């Protein structure tokens, strides 16, 4: 399916304060408006998608039926994969190249191979309620933003918060999701058929390199933001660093067709040059 | 822990073939270059031959070439000597040596030794 | 034979001290640094005192120490005990052979 | 490590004195570049990243900014915005051997060159024909790596040298690893020159009272001016000021 996702997504970029100013950054960032897949958690266990820059997750859940995740460039173990899973007691992180099973169990808590470990972490829980999540992995480090808030997308604006900075560096490609279900059977491998499940939905969105103005209210916390190349009013207000813009006239930018093709241009006259004659000179 | 231990010294009548072997224990046999080194009755310590670690590469030296063969078997941790033509000059006290805990071309490491007689 | 030439006799007293020379060729202590010196009593194995011209292995005390000027190398024995007294024989590593110094015979009387 | 499957560790969450490289060998370089190594000492980095191999002294030459060569591209690449210092010295007496030590390998073949911190481990066949080597050497394909061989034989150029590349990442946050100093009492309300995890500076400190997130280390006024801090200690935040001045 398809549903444009609004003003979503931000996050606190650099971790330092700013208070009553506003402030504009060039990263990754979910273009404002821009549709998303949506899913629901019946069954099918969940095919894989590709990790292109950066994953926005959001569900909206009552009963834990989604777990965790799995990522890395392969599900064999021919790679260091990676793991990780939430629980009702931590949330345990790993990266040991499990190879998979044919399809991610379904929790009959674990299927995967033998485990060369490289890295271990563990840590507190992640506990009408709307989750959301922000996974990137640029700079060798695969870093984390969540918000848990009351309440379709709202349309209202609010900041995901730097929750973990992971230091690990493998190259990520693929990623998939986890679920889980009560009184489950668990297999190596199945069919579409899958187990019940209760009804619930996860949405997912592609981050792009975009510049954005960011808005600091006076006790450090981002209020609005503007994507500075969606469409020529935000171009202006990003342009005068300004909301809000009066009556006239602005000079925002300039463009340039760009070339279509390119063409090389050679004489006809081959013939090799003697050089294997005077470097194998036998007196000099 | 780490020891050689040489053996197969015996009487041979001049002209005869002798097998030494050299036994390693309590490191990687086929890390260490192995040499045998002999001292005869009455006289110094002379070199006799080298084999590099891998057991590609033999050494030997004059006065016994051609009639001495150096060996190692590295799944064993064992060195070996193959004198022929045993000559009565050839009656020593034969060591196997290696470098374990100095350089490859050192003598650090030595065993008890093994005895050889030629009549 | 064709090991490094050495004096086949030194003697000193207890407390004193004694140099011993080792002359070779070209070859070998005018080659490398690879010279050696040993200390052994026949009947057991040699010990290491000096490798490397100037430098003792592990439990070597400073009152030995090595030096070498072309073809010839030289050990100094300081501070003589009674349990000096044994066969030194110096050594040289050329690449293709090993060589043992012809040994010189050092007596604490 | 071999050169071309080269070991990375990360150092962190300790004290980064460096007397003990200090009492460690007659080193044959320590070509540092973008910051002086004797004050190596008052460092306060977040995180360094310790490369490890071993090459010939005739090679480390290729061991530097925006250099070139087997080693340099298609072995171990180094950014041109390297920031950090090269140490390395002869190893032959351990790393030597009678008839070359063949346990040394190095990447002598590849398509492209690494981008810079870089890791090709791959054995597979090299085409320098126009022959497709279906997994097959011989004329014109061959085996991509090639050992050393150091035997004592070769000069100190030809000799087994050890090589370790500290690169020291920068950042704005809690610089895990820290050098070899002490605290000392908080000051407040005069104009003093306070050192905090590396920030140097002048001014007078006062107790803040501006609501810092608890994922927050640093404070900033309009320009980049930093106007408060998080103690490293106690963990209060500090407002900044400068102390007054003025023409006369
Ligand atoms: C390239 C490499 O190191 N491969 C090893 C593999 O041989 C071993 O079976 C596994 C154990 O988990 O760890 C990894
Ligand atoms: C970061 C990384 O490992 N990327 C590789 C990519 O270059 C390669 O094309 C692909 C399979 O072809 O596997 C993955
Ligand atoms: C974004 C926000 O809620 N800011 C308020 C701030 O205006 C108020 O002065 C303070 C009082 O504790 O509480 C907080
Ligand atoms: C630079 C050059 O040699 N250009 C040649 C041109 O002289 C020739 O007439 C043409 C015919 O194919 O091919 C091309």
């Amino acid at each position: 399916a398809y549903t444009n996702s609004f003003t979503r997504g931000v996050y606190y970029p650099d971790k330092v304060f700013r208070s009553s100013v506003l402030h504009s950054t060039q990263d990754l960032f979910l273009p404002f408006f821009s549709n998303v897949t949506w899913f629901h958690a019946i069954h099918v266990d969940n095919p894989v998608l590709p990790f292109n820059d950066g994953v926005y997750f959001a569900s909206t859940e009552k009963s834990n039926i989604i777990r965790g995740w799995i990522f890395g460039t392969t599900l064999d173990s021919k790679t260091q994969s990676l793991l990780i899973v939430n629980n009702a007691t931590n949330v345990v992180i790993k990266v040991c190249e499990f190879q998979f099973c044919n399809d991610p169990f379904l929790d009959f808590r674990v299927y995967s191979s033998a485990n060369n470990c490289t890295f271990e972490y563990v840590s507190q829980p992640f506990l009408k309620n709307l989750r959301e999540f922000v996974f990137k992995n640029i700079d060798g480090y695969f870093k984390i933003y969540s918000k848990h808030t009351p309440i379709d997308l709202p349309q209202g604006f609010s900041a995901l918060e730097p929750l973990v900075d992971l230091p690990i560096g493998i190259n990520i490609t693929r990623f998939q999701t986890l679920l889980a279900l009560h009184r489950s059977y668990l297999t190596p491998g199945d069919s579409s058929s899958g187990w019940t499940a209760g009804a619930a939905a996860y949405y997912v969105g592609y981050l792009q390199p975009r510049t954005f103005l960011l808005k600091y209210n006076e006790n450090g916390t981002i209020t609005d933001a503007v994507d500075c190349a969606l469409d020529p009013l935000s171009e202006t207000k990003c342009t005068l660093k300004s909301f809000t813009v009066e009556k006239g006239i602005y000079q925002t930018s300039n463009f340039r067709v760009q070339p279509t093709e390119s063409i090389v241009r050679f004489p006809n006259i081959t013939n090799l040059c003697p050089f294997d004659e005077v470097f194998n000179a036998t007196r000099f | 822990e780490v020891r050689l231990l040489e053996s197969g010294g015996g009487l041979v009548q001049p002209g005869g073939s002798l097998r030494l072997s050299c036994a390693a224990s309590g490191f990687t046999f086929n890390d260490y270059a192995m040499s045998w080194v002999r001292q005869a009755p009455g006289e110094g310590l002379e070199w006799v031959s080298t084999i590099s670690y891998s057991g590609g590469s033999t050494y030997y030296a004059d006065s016994v070439k051609g009639r001495f063969t150096i060996s190692r078997d590295n799944s064993k941790n064992m060195l070996y000597l193959q004198m022929n033509s045993l000559r009565a000059e050839d009656t020593a006290l034969y060591y196997c040596a290696n470098g374990v805990a100095t350089a490859d071309w050192y003598f650090d490491l030595w065993g008890r030794g093994t005895l050889v007689t030629v009549s | 034979q064709s090991a490094l030439t050495q004096p086949r006799s030194v003697s000193g007293s207890p407390g004193q001290s004694v140099t011993i020379s080792c002359t070779g060729t070209s070859s070998d202590v005018g080659g490398y640094n690879y010279v050696s010196w040993f200390q052994h009593h026949p009947g057991k194995a040699p010990k290491l005192m000096i490798y490397d011209v100037t430098d003792r292995p592990s439990g070597v005390p400073d009152r030995f120490s090595g030096s070498k000027s072309g073809n010839t190398a030289s050990l100094t024995i300081s501070g003589l005990q009674a349990e000096d007294a044994a066969d030194y024989y110096c050594c040289s590593y050329a690449g293709t052979y090993t060589v043992f110094g012809g040994g010189t015979k050092l007596t604490v009387l | 490590a071999s050169v071309y499957a080269w070991n990375r560790k990360r150092i962190s969450n300790c004290v980064a004195d460096y007397s003990v490289l200090y009492n460690f060998a007659p080193f044959f370089a320590f070509k540092c570049y973008g910051v002086s190594p004797t004050k190596l000492n008052d460092l306060c980095f977040t995180n360094v990243y310790a490369d490890s191999f071993v090459i010939r002294g005739n090679e480390v030459s290729q061991i530097a900014p925006g250099q070139t060569g087997n080693i340099a591209d298609y072995n171990y690449k180094l950014p041109d915005d390297f920031t950090g210092c090269v140490i390395a010295w002869n190893s032959n007496k351990l790393d030597s051997k009678v008839g070359g030590n063949y346990n040394y390998r190095y990447r002598l073949f590849r398509k492209s060159n690494l981008k810079p911190f870089e890791r090709d481990i791959s054995t597979e066949i090299y085409q320098a024909g126009n022959k497709p080597c279906n997994g097959v050497a011989g004329v014109n394909c061959y085996f991509p790596l090639q050992s050393y061989g150091f035997r004592p034989t070769y000069g100190v150029g030809h000799q087994p040298y050890r090589v370790v590349v500290l690169s020291f990442e920068l950042l704005h946050a809690p610089a895990t690893v820290c050098g070899p100093k002490k605290s000392t009492n908080l000051v407040k309300n005069k104009c003093v020159n306070f050192n905090f995890n590396g920030l140097t500076g002048t001014g007078v400190l006062t107790e803040s009272n501006k609501k810092f997130l608890p994922f927050q280390q640093f404070g900033r006024d309009i320009a980049d001016t930093t106007d408060a801090v998080r103690d490293p200690q106690t963990l209060e935040i500090l407002d900044i000021t400068p102390c007054s001045f003025g023409g006369v």
